[PDB]
């Protein structure tokens, strides 16, 4: 019951120090605060940071308000993806550090060869080529900072929070006469529902009504998950007597170790976890089950008749065991696909965005200049490429809910963990490298030659920057459009809204009206109105967008044609 | 616990939606349509680009036997070349003359940041208080340099003159107007002189010329509409190039009153006042003449690129049928 109305100081402390990326961006503020190495403005990090920090604060302020009112009237689990996400952020640091030093070495020699004799690159600081190369190491840390995704975290709670609510609202996972819907009481364990390997179930209170007779739909729910290749263990009952009598039932129900006291219940859970390194979901009711609920990666608590006491000590608390089908096959399965598709696109669209600086490093003396508007870095992560991936993370459906139940075999995609590996992180990294290379060199070739050259000639850096950004925004927003399978009217709105919102914002940012307000902060006045009215620039953007999307379309088409996925095989057959 | 969940399309994940599946009949057509549309676009750009007549004269003179090599060691400050070139085919329509600089990293980070935007906008406060970004050229001796920044200081300052050598052999200078060679917005929005006053002499108090500039920013052009911070050459120069090898609009050539072409085929001599030294860092200097086309300028890269992408589109399109046909 914290947040005593004067306690905003520890929330950022919980946000900043605990999270590896958060304090890095904080350490990044100090890096770019000193003008001696500041290659980007402080706006570039604060605005995404405050939005990312602010949204997370809102998502947690509401939670404590509920606790206060709850306590006013009366008077740790971590996902497999969370660890993978954590490591990849560090992996970006070393790559960011390596490139910054690498380009620093290239810059150090460039100053002794070209920079020294280049009289136009004289600044009065008698800096030896070793010292200039050292200083720019921090400059290339700042420019390539957005290689570390700033909205990676906040987006994850939004996807998980939204996915958890679909469990609450599911009319199919709702009990009529008891009037007890499903409830996801932890909103941070979602993709793991799609990665479940083991199920631990109590019998008295979960597989039965406790009023005992088996619970309706259990024989077909138990079989469905088995077809999804989830092993089911029951830790309950009284010796082989009750075991085989009901074990042989439920369509053969597998280890049936019975008689387990709650001490044995939690002990048995750890045996599979430590000696198999697999994700487990525990389902039960009553005090005797709360032991496994905590130890297991996912805890499920049936309302049952034993007592409304094991539900609040769990992660999901729907009313019937039969509702376990939709929790995993529908809600869990879609959550993993939605999450992995999000991360696969999230790292790509940042690498494809930042690495243009690296390619443009070779044509500016390795001097660490931005290839974009400084204000394009600010809004790229929160505004231009935030909603469409978020909507996909919530609304995407490879197959319908009814078809997902009829095909439990689509679940293995999560158990095997195929849609986001440590390898596929680099493929999205390579895909960012190539897209950035295409997003840079195709405009480069056009800009090397004549590009709409007349009294109004976009042959400059700013038009070069706008062209690369414009092709980038369309490419990534078309890339996410290629990723989505469930084109809801809101999914289409977000994709075109992001592109329209981008194109709308440049005009306001590039209009003469905003120039007078802040002439130094917003300096591309007239660039969009001049660069985007030229057919050669649009031919460049169309060519750039095409040559960076058709290979994706061709590769995507070949991959499903040569190695069709389980989803594609059944998605092709509508019936 | 609580009442039944609200029954809505969104809450139940039953929204009406379209499920596009990349069947062999939906992605193949866009490949040929892309290939069928790109090739004519590539052909149109390529033939149009080749129909543009361009001539470039590289006049820096680093190599021996170039007849102004003395300008690399100008014991006397004013150095002049004289390069003769011949036009095989006449130039039709508006003709633009440029200057090119190679191995000139105008996009260097220390270089690009070195400019005071508020000052360039005609700000009284930033006029006498240059931004610390243009630190090396904030002030020279006692007062701030009005066009601060490395870029403004290191302004291309040659003077390329084009002459027509007729049968009589007497040179005939051709018309050359420097006005209207910059973006409309830049002249009227982004770049402005200090406000107030009518004469530009009285509008720059307590500010010296940049060290590299021979003379201050008062009399860049006799035309009052093209002098000062809004000078067309200055704006064109300050408009940072994207790449080290770049070319910038320098002069215009308008349609001649007579029916004859703007630049009839013949002998032309380029008399250039060599003032810009770029040979220390292996810099090249060029003068480029080009004619307007109804579809942009001379971009063989875009023309060739569209031919290629339009072509590999067929190659991808045609090949993808083989995979489709085999695995039907
Ligand atoms: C055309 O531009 C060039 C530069 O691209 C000018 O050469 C530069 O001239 C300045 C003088 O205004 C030189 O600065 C200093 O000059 C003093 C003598 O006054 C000298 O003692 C210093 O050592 C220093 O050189 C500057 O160094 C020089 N640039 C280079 C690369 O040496 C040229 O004057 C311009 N000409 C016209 C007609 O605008
Ligand atoms: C260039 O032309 C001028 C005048 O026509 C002439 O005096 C000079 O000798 C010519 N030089 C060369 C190298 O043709
Ligand atoms: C070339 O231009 C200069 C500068 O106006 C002039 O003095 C000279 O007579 C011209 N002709 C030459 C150098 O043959
Ligand atoms: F029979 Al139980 F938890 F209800 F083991
Ligand atoms: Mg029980």
């Amino acid at each position: 019951y914290k947040y005593n109305a004067f306690t905003f100081i520890p929330m950022n402390l919980f946000e900043q120090f605990k999270r590896a990326a958060n304090l890095y961006f904080l350490a990044l503020l100090i890096l770019q605060a000193v003008p001696q190495i500041s290659t980007l403005a402080w706006y570039t990090t604060l605005v995404p940071l405050l939005v990312v920090l602010g949204v997370t604060a809102i998502k947690d302020l509401v939670d404590d308000v509920a606790r206060h009112k709850m306590d006013k009237e009366i008077n740790f689990k971590r996902t497999k993806i969370d660890y993978l996400m954590n490591y990849m952020v560090y992996t970006i640091f070393v790559v960011l550090i390596l490139l910054s030093a690498g380009l620093a070495i290239g810059h150090a020699y460039w100053e002794a060869q070209v920079g020294n004799s280049s009289w136009y690159l004289y600044d009065g600081e008698d800096d030896t080529p070793s010292y200039r190369g050292f200083l720019i190491f921090w400059g290339y840390i700042i420019v390539l900072n957005t290689m570390v995704p700033i909205s990676l975290y906040v987006s994850v709670e939004v996807i998980r929070l939204g996915q958890s609510h679909f469990i609450n609202w599911d009319l199919q996972m709702y009990y009529a006469e008891k009037d007890t819907p499903a409830k996801a009481r932890t909103t941070t364990l979602n993709e793991q529902l799609g990665q479940i390997h083991y199920i631990f179930s109590d019998k008295t209170g979960t597989l039965t009504q406790n009023i005992d007779k088996l619970q309706d739909g259990v024989p077909e729910t138990i079989s469905k998950l088995a077809k999804a290749d989830i092993k089911i263990w029951v830790l309950t009952g009284d010796k082989k007597e009750t075991a085989e009598n009901i074990g042989f039932a439920c369509e053969l129900l597998a280890v049936i170790c019975c008689r387990v006291t709650p001490k044995q219940k939690a002990m048995v859970v750890d045996l599979v976890k430590r000696y198999k390194k697999a994700i487990t979901l525990a389902i039960g009711d009553g005090a005797n089950d709360v032991n496994m609920i905590k130890t297991a990666h996912i805890g499920v608590g049936i309302s049952g008749q034993e007592g409304m006491q094991a539900v609040m000590s769990s992660d999901y608390s729907f009313a019937q065991f039969r509702y376990l089908q939709r929790l995993l096959l529908v809600h869990g399965r879609w959550s993993y696909i939605r999450m992995c598709k999000f991360l696969r696109y999230f790292f790509y669209k940042n690498f494809a965005f930042t690495l243009v600086h690296f390619w443009y490093s070779f044509f500016n003396g390795y001097s660490a200049q931005t290839a974009y508007e400084d204000w394009f870095i600010t809004l790229y992560n929160v505004l231009y490429t935030s909603l469409p991936v978020l909507l996909m993370g919530l609304l995407d459906q490879d197959v319908s809910d009814k078809l997902s139940l009829r095909f439990p075999g689509l679940y293995i995609v999560g158990q095997r963990d195929l849609l986001f590996n440590y390898k596929r992180f680099f493929v999205s990294l390579l895909h960012g490298v190539l897209t950035s290379m295409i997003l840079f060199f195709i405009p480069l070739g056009a800009y090397l030659q004549t590009v709409g050259q007349d009294g109004e000639a976009p042959s400059d850096y700013q038009s070069f920057a706008v062209t690369i950004a414009s092709a980038l925004v369309i490419t990534v927003n078309f890339q996410i459009g290629l990723d989505t399978s469930y084109w809801t009217f809101v999914n289409a709105f977000s994709i075109f809204g992001s592109i329209a919102l981008y194109f709308g914002i440049m005009f306001d940012f590039h209009s003469a009206g905003i120039h007078v307000l802040f002439p130094s902060a917003f300096q591309f006045t007239g660039t969009a109105s001049n660069a985007l009215r030229q057919p050669y620039i649009w031919l460049t953007i169309i060519l750039t967008v095409a040559v960076c999307l058709l290979p994706v379309v061709a590769i995507r088409f070949l991959s499903m044609t040569i190695w069709p996925s389980e989803s594609d095989k059944i998605q092709k057959h509508r019936k | 616990k609580t009442r039944r969940p609200d029954n809505t399309a969104f809450k139940q994940q039953r929204l009406p939606a379209w499920q596009p599946i990349l069947t062999a009949g939906t992605v193949l057509p866009i490949f040929f349509i892309i290939g069928l549309i790109f090739i004519p676009i590539g052909i149109g750009i390529f033939v149009t680009s080749n129909n543009i007549r361009e001539i470039e004269i590289d006049y820096t003179g680093t190599e021996p036997s170039s007849p102004c090599n003395k300008c690399l060691s100008p014991d006397v400050t004013p150095c002049f070349c004289t390069i003769n070139f011949t036009l095989e085919k006449s130039f039709e329509g508006n003709v633009f003359m440029y200057y090119g600089l190679s191995n000139f990293y105008q996009n260097h980070r220390r270089y690009v940041k070195s400019r005071d935007d508020s000052q360039l906008n005609g700000d009284s406060s930033a006029l006498l208080n240059p931004s610390k970004e243009c630190e090396p050229y904030r002030r020279n001796e006692d007062k701030p340099i009005a066009p601060c920044g490395a870029i403004a200081n290191s302004m291309f300052n040659d003077t390329l003159e084009l002459f027509l050598i007729g049968n009589d052999s007497y040179p005939i200078p051709i018309a050359l107007k420097k006005k209207g060679i910059a973006w409309w917005t830049d002249k009227n929005v982004k770049f402005r002189n200090p406000p107030g006053g009518d004469n530009l002499e009285e509008r720059f108090k307590g500010t010296t010329k940049p060290v590299n500039w021979l003379k201050p920013v008062y009399m860049l052009d006799s035309d009052p509409d093209n002098n000062g911070f809004i000078n067309e050459d200055f704006i064109v120069w300050m408009r940072t190039a994207a790449l080290p090898t770049f070319r910038k609009l320098y002069r215009l050539i308008e349609r001649k009153s007579d029916l004859h072409p703007t630049l009839p085929a013949g002998r032309y001599s380029l008399n250039v006042t060599y003032n810009y030294p770029v040979h220390y860092f292996d810099g090249r200097k060029r003068m480029i003449l080009s004619t307007i086309s109804w579809m942009g300028g001379k971009n063989p890269f875009l023309g060739i690129a569209y031919i290629a992408v339009g072509s590999i589109s067929f190659l991808l399109g045609v090949v993808l049928l083989v995979i489709n046909h085999k695995y039907r």
